[PDB]
RNA sequence: AGCCAGGAUGUUGGCUUAGAAGCAGCCAUCAUUUAAAGAAAGCGUAAUAGCUCACUGGUCGAGUCGGCCUGCGCGGAAGAU
């Protein structure tokens, strides 16, 4: 999970739902597409 | 004795990719690490081997109860392999006369004569789980040279006859030459291998089909590494046909008054071409002489040597192996080598076009200060048909500059037109225009002109961004399945320039057209595309360019 | 006729036997026999003076057939067979060279008049238009 | 909401034990119960329960949105059960069920074989293709996963082990 | 918002045709049928077969959706007996 302080909604199919907090965005094939922070 | 290793389905696979008909006989005993028996099915007898040991135990039994059912239902389909084998043994499959050890064999190994059935074994090799059961079947299914049609010469232009001659040693003499290896002992060595007939020690054998003479020397024998010398060659043996001063892949070594073969079929070619270049220079005259005892061991070792760069330019069919030819000159033949690019037409043309570059020349040589402050403008490259590579366009603005001092300018534009501001690289069928000559009477010379026309020409360069003139070579790439879509995809990397898509019965032949300057390592790439699984030629067609961009800032 | 399986119309010059790389595919769908689809159209192929793409259509069945549909050639490559070159549209609204009539226009929409249902005579005649307007092409009666 | 146009038919042959906030399902095959959390106002009405948010925890519309969801899986999954089928794509790997145990041909240096808890009934019909058989979603997931776990599916040749219906994106090497 | 669900089909959409064949990119940017379809968004990809967005054409059968302004909250937030 890469980190950063800015969490945009990047892919196409990017799901955003917020884990224990901490906001990590769920994609479905890319894994690249996937940030934790902010 | 791996994991995923199952007899039946190998066997069994060979029916669906190769097409084949396989009926196999030694089945397997034992769940690959339990393994301990090779069921042969013949004699229906399982092998016992060694608890651990390099060789004690060929301990045979019955077929254990654990496969007495697959056993039953395996034999019956290796006794259906004669009916069909000879159309005698066809009405005793169904009449149930005994098909026994000794008789189906009799049927079967004619049935290796026309080669429709292989004959399939299962076992280790290290864990000597099979070694000593495999040899059993070689005097058995695999063939002699007195069973087989032995040697069988022609004749050489008069008439097609061929002529079946004898096996035994009542014939005139007769071998062939191939694995024609090197020592630093005698030189050239062999390892050939003589059919029939036997020869003594001392003759005067030739290759008839090169028209030489020579003599045998003393012949040795190997226990695949030591020097065994075998004075009395028989019928048969593999040895060292020592002292032949010259010979060629596959000719005949044989007595005169005799029969002779005349025949080289497939000749092949080494594709892919890296340019060895020498460490010192008392290393190339050491290294112009490895093409000597090197390629003549073999065809598939070849050298493109260049007319003009003079570079050694080697051919191997694979890398792989031109890996091995320097690390054979490396221990022994004692040579350091710097393998290198091979010699690509690099004439460096030019993208942009500078205006005007003045040559600044101003030094007190010749007593007064022999000036010369000479300007010329880039002209674009001269195409199409222009013998002469050096077009220089001198345009004197009103004659100025008299004949004497014309060389000066032209000799130094002509000097940096055959050098390059990269690495050297002919910038060669450029046409150049002189734009203005300053003229004098005591600052007026030669070096005034020449050293002035020398850097001006450079200084353009800089700004002008001289590309690559390359040659285009036809490439085709034959490959079977729907894997050529990763390759043409990777070769669109590669400006292949593309023809189209044809396909064969088994092959889907690729059509297109490759930058000679984008060879570098195309063969490893391809094999890591094609996974090796490829054969194809090369030929040449057109001449392109390849990006540069180098005179931005690489060039100084 | 038929639903999500399969349905693509695509074929290009019938003189080429073996079926052209991008065309394959279409082909390469339901495993054919590219061999049948080969000797399926060659015994009307022969009334015809080769050169310009003739269209057909694939459609699918459960097991291992297939079947496809016989039209006449589309009116767009009609309109570039007569003006000689195959490719005019370089700037639709900035060259005017080139004209025929409407005459011309349903004469090549009989035989579309005598081979489908849509592609209608008087309503194509717009889009015959304007297929001429995109190339850069004048018409007038 | 649509949970609350959602509720849930019963069927014969599977009893409820309604001692209020604990639930025990008297099914088929097991006892699926579940002790749920006080945001739920349950009522097996006639014979399609009926639920309802408790007031204080109005956020019990999700806390029992879960357990409308829930109880429905548990009557038709005593009764029914899943199919909880593995694809086993190993060079050389297999897999054998003998009791309650199954077998992890894993290219380790040692076997690995793992017991399995009550609600499993395993099975194997090949090396390649293993059986998972429960009664709760849960437990028919979570047996499933660790193994999973073990070996996830590789994106470079496919390797690993994945589920029946999971299609993996396997890349390429690119260079070299 | 999901399961059935056609992705109605003129066309090869040029150019330059080697493939730039709706899926590289610049100019057009009409539509034969308009209760469902654009000379077009990505992936499959040299091109396409595979999978969708397009209208949800038929079922559920009620609410639902994208942004503007403020009350506060979370992340951003790591230091040295």
């Amino acid at each position: 999970m890469k980190v950063r302080a800015s969490v945009k909604k990047l892919c196409r199919n990017c799901k955003i739902v917020k884990r224990d907090g901490v906001i990590r965005v769920i994609c479905s094939a890319e894994p690249k597409h996937k940030q934790r922070q902010g | 004795d791996r994991m995923g290793a199952n007899f039946l389905k190998v066997v069994n696979q060979i029916k669906t990719r190769l097409g084949a008909n396989p009926v196999p006989l030694q089945l397997a005993i034992g769940a690959e690490e339990h393994f301990t028996g090779v069921v042969d099915l013949v004699k229906m007898k399982a092998i016992n081997w060694n608890d651990a040991d390099q060789g004690v135990t060929f301990e045979y039994e019955d077929i254990p109860a654990d496969m007495v059912e697959l056993a039953n239902e395996w034999h019956q389909n290796l006794i259906e392999s004669a009916a069909e084998a000879s159309e005698e043994l066809m009405e005793k499959y169904l009449g149930g006369e005994e098909l026994t050890e000794a008789e189906i064999k009799g049927a079967l190994r004619q049935r290796v004569l026309n080669n429709e059935i292989i004959l399939v074994t299962c076992g280790s090799a290290f864990k000597n789980k099979g070694v000593q059961a495999m040899l059993d079947a070689v005097i058995d299914y695999l063939p002699s040279p007195v069973d087989v049609p032995a040697i069988n010469g022609i004749l050489d232009d008069g008439k097609d006859t061929p002529a079946e001659r004898h096996a035994s040693d009542d014939e005139p003499f007769s071998a062939l030459a191939f694995k024609i290896a090197t020592d630093p002992f005698v030189g050239n060595l062999t390892f050939f291998r003589v059919y029939s007939g036997v020869v003594n020690s001392g003759d005067t054998v030739l290759n008839s089909v090169k028209a030489a003479r020579e003599r045998f020397g003393r012949i040795v024998q190997m226990h695949a590494n030591k020097r065994e010398e075998i004075k009395e060659v028989r019928a048969g043996d593999i040895a060292a046909a020592i002292g032949l001063k010259d010979v060629t892949t596959g000719d005949t070594l044989c007595d005169p008054d005799a029969p002779i073969i005349l025949e080289r079929m497939e000749f092949p070619e080494p594709v892919i071409s890296i340019a060895v270049e020498p460490k010192t220079k008392a290393d190339q005259e050491k290294m112009g002489l490895a093409l000597g005892r090197l390629a003549k061991e073999d065809p598939s070792f070849r050298v493109w040597t260049d007319e003009e760069s003079n570079q050694t330019i080697i051919a191997g069919m694979g890398e792989l192996h031109l890996d091995i030819i320097v690390d054979r000159m490396k221990r022994e033949f004692n040579v350091e080598a710097n393998v290198g690019k091979p010699q690509v037409a690099y004439r460096e043309t030019i993208r942009q076009k500078v205006t005007d570059v003045e040559g600044k020349h101003a030094k007190q040589s010749g007593g007064r200060g022999q000036y010369g402050h000479v300007v010329i403008d880039m002209y674009p490259l001269e195409p199409g048909s222009n013998p002469k590579g050096y077009e220089f366009i001198n345009d004197i603005k009103g004659g100025v500059i008299p004949g004497e001092y014309i060389p000066a300018v032209d000799k130094g534009i002509q000097e940096q037109l055959k050098a390059g501001p990269l690495a050297g690289y002919p910038v060669v069928d450029m046409g150049i225009r002189l734009h203005f000559g300053s003229y004098h009477d005591v600052d007026s010379s030669e070096l005034a002109f020449k050293l002035a026309a020398s850097i001006a020409f450079k200084e353009g360069f800089k700004k002008a961004k001289p590309v690559l003139l390359e040659p285009i070579m036809k490439v085709e790439v034959e490959t079977p399945e729907e894997n050529t879509g990763d390759v043409i995809g990777d070769l669109s990397r590669r400006r292949g320039m593309l023809k189209g898509q044809e396909s064969e019965v088994t092959g889907v032949k690729i059509h297109a057209e490759v930058p000679l300057s984008e060879m570098f390592g195309y063969a490893t790439q391809l094999r890591s595309l094609t996974k090796g699984r490829a054969s194809y030629t090369m030929e040449f067609l057109k001449y392109d360019e390849a990006p540069s961009n180098v005179a931005q800032a690489v060039i100084e | 006729a038929k639903k999500v399986q399969a349905y693509v119309k695509l074929q290009v010059a019938a003189g080429m036997a073996n079926p052209s790389p991008p065309v394959g595919p279409a082909l390469g769908q339901q495993g054919v026999n590219i061999m049948e689809f080969c000797k399926a159209f060659n015994a009307k192929t022969d009334s015809i003076e080769k050169g310009l793409p003739i269209p057909v259509v694939i459609t699918v069945y459960a097991d291992r057939s297939f079947t496809f549909v016989t039209k006449t050639p589309p009116a767009a490559v009609l309109l570039k067979k007569a003006a000689g070159i195959k490719s005019g549209s370089g700037k639709p609204n900035k060259d005017k060279v080139g004209k025929i009539s409407r005459a011309q226009l349903q004469e090549i929409a009989q035989t579309k008049a005598a081979d489908m249902t849509g592609a209608d005579i008087e309503a194509m005649t717009r889009s015959i238009e304007g297929t001429a307007r995109s190339m850069g092409l004048v018409v007038e009666d | 909401s649509r949970v609350a146009k959602a509720p849930v038919v019963v069927p014969a042959g599977v009893d409820v034990k309604i001692n209020g906030q604990v639930i025990t399902i008297k099914g088929k095959n097991g006892e699926l119960t579940r002790t749920l959390n006080d945001a739920v106002e349950v009522k097996h009405a006639d014979n399609t329960l009926t639920f309802g948010p408790r007031d204080g925890y109005a956020d019990g519309w999700a806390q029992a949105g879960t357990a409308r969801a829930l109880l429905n899986s548990m009557v038709i999954g005593v009764t029914e059960g899943f199919t909880k089928k593995l694809q086993l794509v190993g060079v050389g790997y297999r897999a054998a069920v003998k009791g309650n145990v199954i077998n992890l041909s894993l290219g380790f240096s040692h076997p690995v074989d793992h017991q399995l808890p009550a609600g499993i009934t395993a099975e194997c019909p090949t090396q390649t293709e293993i059986v998972l058989k429960g009664a709760d979603k849960q437990v028919i997931g979570q047996v499933a996963a660790d193994l999973r776990a073990y070996r996830r599916p590789e994106p470079y040749k496919g390797k690993g082990v994945r589920y029946a219906d999971e299609v993996v994106r396997t890349k390429e090497a690119k260079k070299k």
